[PDB]
């Protein structure tokens, strides 16, 4: 029925897709997730928005999703659409593994998921996936990578980016502070903690409110390890010492 | 009762979580102008409906709301007549398919749940309207005894000790509640007494036998039986003498 | 027959807190050796292996599809698969093609990733699991494998004797089979290590 | 399946969805293409100059085949879809017809795809305009564009996106037999066309070149800077 | 029907001056067994045409159902036009050809007889869709046994009266009962005229056995 | 009453009325009246078929269809939908005879066609039929049956019914009959009388009476009334109309 | 394969061997063939082992879902009807020969379901390769309304006759005693056969096998 | 017959799916439901305040078992709860047929959330108006989950949903700790229900279900009487 | 029956194939090329039933070239071999199976030389040397006798000529000319045809 149709997959008079833009506003109100590409690794740091102390947090992580042996992603936006997208990402990675018997290059997986999002903003009348993802990976072609995705199906290779609440301020700070090709894993972790300090202004950045996962290479095997509470506490305390030292 | 968008036209949520099309379907049940009363006892279930013949040219044998779902389950339908006949046809089909697939006769609660699931599908999708009719199924379960079940357009079903649906379901519900709270060990005679008494005291009619329909099931005779004019007249005379 | 096209030979054996899986390494076409290093045992976890024998193409297809399904399962559930669940997964995968079956009879040999209790099973080409406490064999010389295993297996063996028994069984079984052999590979899955070693077999 | 008619004729005979796709193209980054004697040059403006980005992943000039390459203005994701279908069609034509695709053939395929989306049920038109360049088998350079409406024409030089009219006027005033005499002159013509609209020189220019019997070459920033310096000396005099 | 189960034997038909007459015995044989001994194999399709069918009686029953329903719909329309015997023959030929093409033949060979517009119609159609018109038609073993007599009568005398045609059909069915293993003594005779379709039976044909004493 | 809730049969009004079905009924009450009366040995139909232009042939736009060898059908409303429903009823009777091997009871044909027309009172993708119709049959083992189906899809048996513009007047004059004791030869005469009474010669200038009965007189076959009997019935109706 | 079932005074005794074969060579010596259909219904399995396993699992899942929906103990007729309809649909290609038995609100019930969809309600049914011997023992000794122990001994004798007189059956006897109040899954009820004690010592000392290459892969 | 093929749930200009908000409003307007994860179990409690004595309390249940070790309770529209219960039973049976192992509670929650997501985006359908509390015991550990109408599932140690769900959550937050046994959890869940219950709460107007090593089971009215008397 | 052969050296893959295309007792072509260049460093030597071979080789070639154009980096010989195996195995049980016997030669910067063997059932096997056709029976014995892992390319050509001379001496079919190609880190190199 044309009367009840929401006309999701149509153009605006000024040539923009309202549904994609609205989903992007939704994402901009979502949890902050930033990733930094280092020389010896790549990390994802994500604000957890559900902090209520009656939560259990049984799983491996609440924001970081392991996509294959050599890749991981974060999410800003709607959680259920995130779940369907991450399942589709796992399916695509395993389909390449079955077809070619080698791990999928990161950009190919990003491109496939972005093509699906484009399909949802091109035809069918369905609302777009209000999920922006933040990929981290490694392949034998371009090494450590960090990728952003948008509901419109756009993607970009980033060396430091942030998606979610207070994303513009985090991007400005990253632009000021990121050192090209000279940032190690520990430097990237410190920068992530510093950026999350000025992004979670209201929450004061406890270690219970951030989820950090690093992707490094060890003995020819990729290891994706969620940072423990103890070592996130150590990172936060070190940043506090540095902030106090700045007063000196 | 807020409203935004097409929430009053298709089955989508109002800002308060209300589906207005379902409530309009309940109003459509009311639109039939008739009311039905069901009550179960120790070993029986009785459904009594209001039988109105607006025109003397109708064949009164063909104007009924008691429908025989299977050989052992009865049904009184209140609301839009075409929708009610669709729902009774569907109930017959589901019961027959249950017997074919599972080898034993469908329990009344199972049939009511299937019809309620179909109604839920109506109140979930946006292209079809809910049926503006209400079903009250009765039967004898092998273990649990007499069953009285009702399914409304919302997709809700529940078993009742005594229920009613139609233009005067609230007054009939209050009367049956007052009678139930006493718990005086209903028999078949007392069950038909209380059903007819509820219908008459709510409508203020004092029916002659041709203005109502009575359908009963019994533990002794699990067959669904639609009482004829003689039996209904006998029960009404029993009402009069008291 | 269709199973004798490319030969093949796999067995598994239980021990005390350790499990063994062995296979031949010959890939051939009805008479003609092509390679002497065919992989018939695949790693399905840290302490879980599956050994496919039968048609080489179906061996590879089943192994790769099972790795597909297992990787998706592990990612979704966040735990290493249990051997019994792996056996059920393989049974479902082989019964999906009940009327077009893959011509492989897998053997699964591993340890419980919480209890480290040894597990060995075998399945037919259409998905009939068979969990034994002593030994499971599959291949075109299954009769010789039965004979040697029955004459040799003793309960509650240490990894050394487990390796010795599975090695002697496989070697003397494949020596009496023309289309299976050309080297034997054995894995001894233990509590805290896997030791894979290659035997000195006849190459005729 | 969704079957609403997204693109329908409005009064006065306008297809509003196509016009809106063209408006989306107008807001895209400026892309310029020039056809020379023995070289074909494509250039795109980079408003996304942001320095925390991997330049490889936001390339707006893609090689459809060994002898065909294109640059787009408009939505990036629709451009990715059209590029992928164009590559698939190039390879299919090479299997079926044994020869490499001529530029006009893949241009016709892309235009037909865009037009089909203009007229088929339940999908919006591609909000991309293309610049399909390349060399034919006989060594004749070519340059086409495909607007969202599905019309394709051959151009000696053109611009799509924002500032298309300004760069088109510049090319009209500055495309002569002498301006494309050599490869460097064509490079400088495309860079000069972009400089009419880009905010700052060099850093906001992506420039790919294709010459006979050679694949597409992405000119590195140093080459762009040295060329821009050459235009600076030329403009001084 | 890839293989028949219960089969009807020869069905006859000869044109005459004023209509046609078709005769078929009342037997459905399961191979050698004479299982169903009083089944009618002649259909009155409408007031102007009739249909006698050899072969499978199940397929004949299905086709009888389809034709009867088609005639019922025709009558429902009530617009004067009605199916001629030629139209029934053509529809039957098309149906049987369609069924052979799908490799699911209707294992019947059928004789359509009719009388419309003062013209006598005798039509043939088999499981393979072979159709034609002749003054006399015989099916199965009737083609070898009965048809020679029909042809030798109709070649000398092209047009026969009702009584002559009936006598010739009776003689032919007597010969068939003599020399066909799948024949039955009881049979029906159906005639179309200006008056319509009339089915007479169960008729029995008289037999002579005086050569039994000769054989020794 | 509407303008926001009358756009689709898949929408309920705030008071539970499907306005599209009511508009279909509005359509059917703007058509010439067709009456049917049931007697001891059959049912006789009657139609005041208006002739819009005299260029038409006598018998154009018949409103007395013949849906099976023993079932008639009188229609009112949009004639395209009436013909479509006639074909649906014909197909239902044909399928019944093909599957179950005997003639469809009219009590079942009415139910099947009523459910078919009810299926069009639920969805926004279709519209309710703009025609209410009558079905009439007589079989020796089931007696004479007369049923009406309206756009909603309600089926009831009638001893006499009217559909069209002059439903009320036709029913008022039918009630004066004693059809339960009369025979077809007299019921046709009375049907002509009723049609000529309810017709208005000032608004709709000319009409031709179309009659048909099914009953014992016709061995269960539903046939158009013979020309001589129609002439006698019209003669009586004109003389009575004085 | 030998599977037997009997209706005794209070329920069902289902019996089965524990030998699975691939040709004339034994593959499993302790295979389980009395499958779990529901808490009150068990199915003995013959024919194609994969086919019977999968059909019993599918019907058990269907029946569990049905019981959850209805909130009642599953009925044996329901399992019979599902099994026979689904086997008929496959037109005998699912070679599941089954002996179905269970106790429900209507009492003990024993069914014999054949691959093509046929079902035979009988007081005692024997299926499998060694069905003839078990059926002979039944016809010789079965009497209606036996006690629990008598029926158990009868089914044990039937399965033993299947074991010792058929080459496709053996290696143990399993029983399942389904009654109104209790379920007994006896695995194994008897062990009429046992491999003899190995006389000689064939233990392979370490170093007997020659190793060409070696790789240790330490784990967590 | 063909249904609509366009999303009824779409992003508002504010950047928010208002249909999910209205479904959550329907959830917040339903009967209170509470869930408490004990150290050796988890309790699911909800009120069954029928609006007349005529309703048979044993006819319908709000705490429905899914497997032998998983149960769930809701707060919202009952018919949608029935649909999701049937779908969850189907998913559990499919998992059991595939893996021959009882479905992990987390996996079942994920699949139910996937169904909810489907109904959030699929054409011509409205989001479910129920939030579920899926309880289960597996891997030697109790579990408790909540799946909002959008299909987002949260692991919870104790939560309340329905009317006065914020006040019930504050109650639980004040009076929940790790070391609670199952009996303490049942007592605390009953108190949380009492915090918003209007009138005298009895055996038939609350429905309590537990799951432990023995599996999931609804508490019979006599057991609920015993627990209620303890207050 | 057609002939293929491959010899994997330390830094090359030498492949040879007969050039005879016979569709009767007569040879229709004497310069047939049964090697397909899938990429700058991959060769697919396809033999088998007619029609199937060219269609399957061109399908895999189209897909490998599409991967190169779509991604900017070529498929590794291992990845191309596994893709070919997946396609053949998927079509194994399809309505239109491909009856082709394959050799996939390639070079990779990291994996080094690679030679892959595929039968018509799609059974992949990496081998130091491989062959197809009835000539494999006569030539693989010589390959076993004389091949060493550190064989030079000139000695590899000599060994291949020994194999071809064995075919000319003790094989019934007349295969006079063989194509010879070597895949080194520089790409696919055409060597002179070995004729007789
Ligand atoms: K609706």
């Amino acid at each position: 029925s044309r009367r009840y149709d929401s006309r999701t997959t149509i153009f605006s008079p000024e040539g923009r897709l309202y549904q994609v833009e609205y989903a992007m506003e939704a994402i901009g109100h979502a949890g902050t997730c930033l990733g930094i590409l280092a020389n010896d690794g790549v990390l994802l740091a994500a604000e957890r928005r559900n902090i209520h102390k009656l939560l259990d947090e049984v799983f491996f992580s609440e924001k970081i999703y392991k996509l294959n042996e050599d890749m991981a992603c974060s999410v800003a936006g709607i959680t259920s659409d995130a779940n369907v997208l991450t399942n589709e990402l796992r399916l695509i990675a395993q389909r390449y593994l079955l077809q070619y018997q080698e791990p999928i290059p990161c950009e190919q997986l990003v491109t496939a998921l972005c093509d699906i999002k484009q399909a949802y903003t091109q035809f069918g009348g369905k609302r777009p996936f209000g999920v922006s993802l933040l990929y981290i990976g490694w392949d034998k072609h371009y090494g450590f990578q960090l990728y952003q995705s948008d509901p419109s199906g756009n993607y970009g290779g980033w060396k430091a980016t942030c998606i979610g609440n207070n994303s513009a301020a985090a991007v400005s700070m990253l632009k000021q502070d990121y050192k090209e090709g000279e940032m190690t894993l520990k430097s990237a972790l410190a920068l992530a903690i510093k950026v999350l300090n000025k992004t979670m202004d209201v929450s004061k950045l406890s270690a219970e409110k951030v989820e950090i996962a690093t992707l490094t290479r060890e003995n020819g095997k990729t290891v994706i390890r969620v940072l423990k509470q103890k070592e996130v506490e150590q990172l936060i305390k070190k940043h506090e010492e540095e902030e106090a030292k700045a007063e000196r | 009762g807020s409203s935004a968008g097409f929430d009053r036209h298709i089955t989508i949520f109002s800002p308060e979580g209300r589906l207005y099309q379902v409530e309009y379907a309940f109003k459509a049940i009311n639109q039939g102008g008739l009311t039905s009363v069901a009550v179960r006892g120790k070993d029986c279930a009785v459904i009594v409906t209001q039988k109105k013949v607006p025109d003397k040219l109708l064949d009164s044998s063909t104007v009924t709301h008691l429908f025989k779902i299977t050989e052992n389950i009865g049904c009184v339908m209140t609301g839009m007549t075409a929708d009610s006949r669709s729902q009774v046809q569907r109930a017959r089909y589901e019961a027959a398919n249950w017997k074919y697939k599972y080898g034993y006769e469908i329990p009344v609660d199972m049939l009511c749940k299937r019809i309620a699931d179909i109604s839920q599908v109506y109140t979930q999708n946006a292209e079809m309207r809910p049926l503006g009719c209400c079903m009250i199924l009765i039967g004898i379960d092998e273990e649990q005894g007499p069953q009285v079940y009702k399914c409304d357009p919302a997709g809700y079903y529940c078993g009742f000790k005594a229920t009613a649906a139609g233009v005067k379901q609230t007054e009939s519900t209050s009367f049956l509640e007052k009678k139930v709270k006493k718990k005086f060990d209903w028999t078949f005679e007392q069950t038909v007494e209380t059903a007819i008494t509820c219908l008459s005291t709510v409508l203020s009619i004092d029916f002659k036998p041709s203005e109502i329909e009575v359908g009963v099931v019994t533990v002794e005779n699990p067959k669904f039986r639609i009482l004829t004019e003689a039996e209904i007249d006998a029960h009404l005379v029993a009402l009069a003498e008291r | 027959s269709i199973m004798s096209y490319n030969g093949g030979a796999v067995m598994a054996m239980k021990g005390k807190n350790c499990v063994a899986i062995a296979a031949d390494r010959r890939f051939g076409i009805q008479a003609q050796m092509v390679t002497t290093d065919f992989q018939k045992i695949f790693p399905m976890g840290d302490r879980l292996y599956i050994g496919l024998a039968g048609l080489a193409t179906d061996v590879q297809t089943v192994a790769q599809r099972l790795k597909f399904r297992l990787n998706l399962y592990e990612l979704k559930e966040g735990r290493q698969i249990k051997p019994y669940t792996l056996m059920s997964m393989v049974a479902n995968l082989l019964y999906e093609k009940r009327f077009g079956p893959y011509y492989t009879e897998p053997v699964i040999a591993g340890l419980d990733p919480k209890t480290f209790k040894p597990f060995i099973c075998s399945l037919d080409l259409i998905g009939c699991p068979m969990v034994t406490d002593d030994f499971v064999v599959s291949g075109t010389c299954a009769e010789q494998m039965y004979g040697m295993c029955e004459s040799l297996w003793e309960p509650n063996m240490d990894p050394d004797h487990l390796f010795e028994t599975i090695s002697q069984a496989m070697l003397n079984a494949v020596d009496r089979d023309a289309v299976s052999g050309m080297g034997v590979i054995v894995h001894i899955i233990e509590k805290d290590k896997i030791t894979t070693r290659t035997l000195k077999a006849r190459m005729d | 399946s969704y079957d609403r008619a997204i693109t329908v004729f409005s009064p006065d005979g306008h297809l509003f969805q196509v016009e809106y796709a063209q408006e989306a193209v107008k807001k895209g980054s400026t892309a310029v293409g020039v056809r020379g004697r023995d070289i074909v040059v494509l250039g795109v403006e980079k408003k996304s100059v942001a320095k925390l980005q991997d330049e490889r992943t936001v390339r707006k000039i893609c090689a459809l085949d060994d002898n065909v390459c294109m640059a787009f203005a408009g939505l990036t994701a629709d451009a990715r879809i059209v590029i992928n279908r164009a590559r698939v069609e190039c390879q299919s034509h090479r299997l079926t017809v044994e020869d490499p695709v001529t530029v006009e053939y893949i241009t016709r395929y892309i235009a037909s795809l865009k037009q089909r989306y203009t007229q088929s049920n339940g999908r919006r038109p591609f909000g991309i305009s293309a610049l399909i360049v390349g060399f034919d088998f006989d060594g004749t350079p070519r340059l086409y564009q495909t607007d969202p409406s599905g019309t394709y024409h051959a151009w000696k030089a053109n611009a799509i996106g924002r500032g298309a009219k300004s760069v088109r006027e510049f090319l009209e005033k500055n495309y002569t037999d002498e301006a494309i005499e050599t490869d460097d002159l064509t490079i400088k013509l495309v860079i000069k066309a972009l400089l009419e609209v880009v905010q700052s020189g060099g850093k906001n220019i992506e420039l790919a070149v294709m010459r006979r019997d050679q694949s597409l070459k992405i000119l590195n920033p140093e080459e762009i800077e040295k060329y821009v310096a050459e235009i600076e000396k030329e403009k001084e005099e | 029907t890839q293989n028949p189960m219960v089969t009807g034997t020869s069905v006859l038909g000869v044109k005459f001056e004023g209509g046609v007459v078709i005769a078929a015995d009342m037997l459905g044989s399961y191979g050698s067994l004479a299982r169903f001994r009083n089944i009618s194999r002649i259909m009155r399709v409408n007031n102007s045409t009739m249909l006698g069918a050899s072969g499978d009686y199940a397929d004949f029953q299905y086709l009888k159902q389809v034709l009867g329903q088609m005639v019922i719909d025709e009558e429902l329309l009530g617009d004067g036009h009605s199916y001629s015997p030629r139209a029934i023959h053509s529809w039957l030929t098309r149906a049987m050809y369609s069924r052979r093409s799908k490799m699911n033949p209707l294992w019947n060979t059928m004789v359509i007889g009719g009388y419309a517009d003062g013209e006598s119609f005798l039509g043939y159609v088999d499981m393979l869709g072979v159709a034609y018109e002749a003054p006399s038609l015989a099916t199965g073993y009737g083609a070898y046994l009965a048809q020679p007599l029909l042809r030798e009568v109709l070649e000398k005398q092209p047009v026969l009266s009702q009584t002559e045609a009936r006598d010739l059909v009776e003689r032919c069915m007597r010969v068939l009962y003599y020399r066909d293993a799948r024949s039955y003594n009881r049979f029906q005779i159906a005639t179309v005229t200006e008056k319509g379709v009339e089915i007479e039976g169960p008729l029995s044909t008289e037999t002579n056995w005086d050569i039994a004493h000769m054989i020794s | 009453i509407g303008t926001g809730y009358d756009l689709s049969a898949s929408t309920f009004s705030p008071d539970g009325r499907v306005f599209q079905v009511e508009y279909a009924m509005k359509a059917v009450e703007n058509s010439s009246t067709a009456i049917g009366i049931r007697c001891k040995d059959g049912v006789v139909f009657g139609v005041e078929k208006l002739v819009l232009s005299k260029l038409y042939e006598e018998g154009s736009n018949k409103r007395l269809f013949n849906v099976d060898r023993h079932v008639g059908m009188a229609v009112a409303g949009l004639l395209a939908d009436a013909r479509s429903l006639a074909d649906i009823a014909r197909e239902e009777a044909s399928n019944f005879r093909s599957n179950f091997g005997y003639n469809i009871p009219l009590k079942h044909l009415a139910d099947r066609v009523a459910m078919y027309v009810h299926a069009y009172t639920l969805y926004s993708a279709v519209r309710p039929f703009g025609c209410s119709f009558m079905l009439g049959s007589y079989s020796v083992n089931d007696g004479a049956q007369l049923y009406m189906i309206d756009p909603s899809g309600v089926s009831y048996g009638y001893w006499g019914c009217a559909i069209g513009k002059a439903r009320q007047a036709a029913k008022t004059e039918i009630e004066k009959l004693q059809m339960k004791e009369m025979t077809c030869r007299d019921i046709v005469k009375e049907v002509a009388k009723i049609i000529y009474i309810v017709h208005d010669e000032v608004k709709d200038k000319a009409f031709e009476l179309e009659l048909s009965w099914v009953g014992e007189l016709t061995n269960g076959r539903h046939e158009i009334v013979p020309k001589d009997i129609r002439e006698e019935a019209e003669k009586y109706a004109k003389e009575s109309l004085k | 394969t030998t599977i037997a079932g009997v209706v005794y005074k209070d329920g069902i005794v289902l019996g089965a061997d524990t030998r699975a074969t691939e040709g004339m060579v034994v593959a499993d010596k302790n295979c389980s063939k009395i499958h779990f259909i529901s808490p009150n219904i068990y199915c003995c399995g013959a024919g194609t082992a994969a086919d019977t396993d999968m059909t019993t699992q599918l019907i058990s899942s269907n029946l569990e879902l049905h019981s959850l929906s209805t909130g009642r103990l599953p009925r044996v007729v329901t399992a019979n009807r599902m099994l026979k309809q689904m086997l008929f649909r496959y037109q005998g290609y699912i070679g599941a020969a089954l002996v179905l038995g269970g106790v429900d609100v209507t009492g003990p019930h024993l069914y014999s379901i054949y691959p093509h969809g046929s079902t035979d309600k009988l007081p005692y049914v024997t299926m499998g390769s060694g069905s003839l011997a078990a059926m002979a023992v039944f016809e010789d000794k079965f009497r209606p309304d036996m006690e629990e122990e008598e029926a158990k001994n009868l089914v044990s004798e039937a399965i033993a006759a299947g074991i010792f007189n058929d080459l496709g059956s053996g290696s143990n006897i399993d029983l399942c005693v389904i009654s109104k109040n209790k379920l007994d899954f006896l695995r194994p009820y008897t062990v009429p056969n046992k491999k003899g004690t190995r006389l000689g010592r064939y233990r392979c000392e370490k170093g007997t096998t020659a190793v060409l290459t070696e790789k240790i892969t330490p784990l967590e | 017959e063909r249904g609509y093929s366009f999303s009824l749930t779409t992003f508002s200009p504010s950047g928010k799916l208002v249909q999910i908000e209205y479904a959550l409003a329907a959830v917040a307007g339903g009967a209170p439901s509470v869930g408490i994860k004990a150290a050796n179990g988890v309790v699911l409690a909800t009120e069954k305040k029928q609006k007349s004595i005529l309703y048979d309390e044993r006819s319908v249940h709000k705490v429905e078992p899914i497997t032998k070790h998983i149960g769930l309770v809701y707060s919202g529209m009952g018919p949608d709860y029935r649909v999701l219960v049937h779908r969850a039973r189907k998913l559990a049976q499919q998992y059991y047929l595939v893996y021959q192992e009882p479905i992990p509670t987390a996996q079942l929650v994920q699949r139910v959330a996937s169904v909810m997501q489907e109904y959030t985006q699929s054409g011509g359908v409205r989001p479910f108006g129920v939030s579920l509390l899926i309880c289960g015991w597996n891997e030697g550990r109790p579990y408790l989950f909540q799946s909002d109408p959008s299909g987002a599932y949260f692991a919870w140690k104790a939560t309340a949903m329905g009317k006065n769900y914020v006040n019930g959550k504050t109650f639980l937050e004040k009076r929940y700790n790790e070391d609670l046994e199952l009996e303490d959890a049942i007592h605390t869940a009953i108190l949380t229900l009492k915090e918003s219950f209007e009138g005298q709460m009895t055996e038939d107007n609350i429905e309590v279900g537990i799951c432990n090593e023995a599996g999931f089971r609804r508490l019979t009215p006599t057991e609920v009487k015993d627990y209620l008397a303890a207050i | 029956m057609e002939y293929l052969i491959g010899i994997q050296g330390p830094d090359y893959v030498l492949v040879a194939s007969d050039r005879v295309a016979a569709s009767n007792i007569v040879q229709m072509k004497d310069d047939h090329d049964k090697m397909f260049k899938m990429s700058e460093k991959i060769l697919l030597l396809c033999v088998g039933e007619a029609g199937d071979t060219v269609q399957f080789a061109e399908y895999i070639q189209k897909n490998v070239q599409l991967y190169k154009m779509r991604n900017g980096y070529e498929l590794s010989p291992t990845a191309a071999a596994n893709f070919t195996r997946r396609n053949l195995a998927d079509c194994l049980r399809s309505r239109t199976p491909y009856h082709v016997n394959l050799l996939l030669a390639g070079y990779d910067e990291h994996e080094g030389p690679a030679l892959y063997y595929m039968d018509y059932l799609a059974a992949l096997a990496k081998a130091p040397f491989a062959a197809h056709g009835y000539g494999a029976f006569l030539t693989l014995s010589i390959l076993d006798r004389y091949y060493t892992p550190t064989i030079s390319r000139e000695r590899a050509v000599e060994l291949l000529r020994k194999c071809l001379e064995e075919l000319q001496k003790r094989f019934i079919l007349n295969l006079p000319t063989f194509s010879v190609r070597i895949i080194d880190k520089n790409g696919i190199h055409d060597l002179d045809n070995i004729s007789f």
